[PDB]
């Protein structure tokens, strides 16, 4: 296929754990630990010869 | 040589003008100055 069916991307949107309690500015590394979970569907139309 | 207006007891002279737009008056002082204009708390991400 010239154009096939998309790649679909999932992800969980990370959720920051407790922040110091002054600013700073280096990279956040702390985070709430989780993950997800739920059902996909998938319907296909095909054409019989 | 300029035509002016003559008055006796009886008589009054009038005119108006209209400024031109000018900027208003600054009647306030600052309460930063230009070295002290950054927040306290926090770095930089430039270097010198």
């Amino acid at each position: 296929l010239k154009h096939p069916p998309p790649q679909i991307l999932i992800k969980n949107t990370p959720v920051p754990a407790n922040p110091p309690a002054e600013f700073s500015a280096t990279k956040f590394a702390s985070f709430i630990t989780q993950y997800s979970t739920g059902q996909v569907s998938v319907e296909i139309e095909w054409e019989l010869q | 040589y300029f035509p002016s207006q003559m008055l006796r007891t009886g008589n009054n002279f009038t005119f108006s003008y209209t400024f031109e737009d000018v900027p208003f008056h600054s009647s306030y002082a600052h309460s930063q100055s230009l070295d002290r204009l950054m927040n306290p708390l926090i770095d930089q991400y430039l270097y010198y």
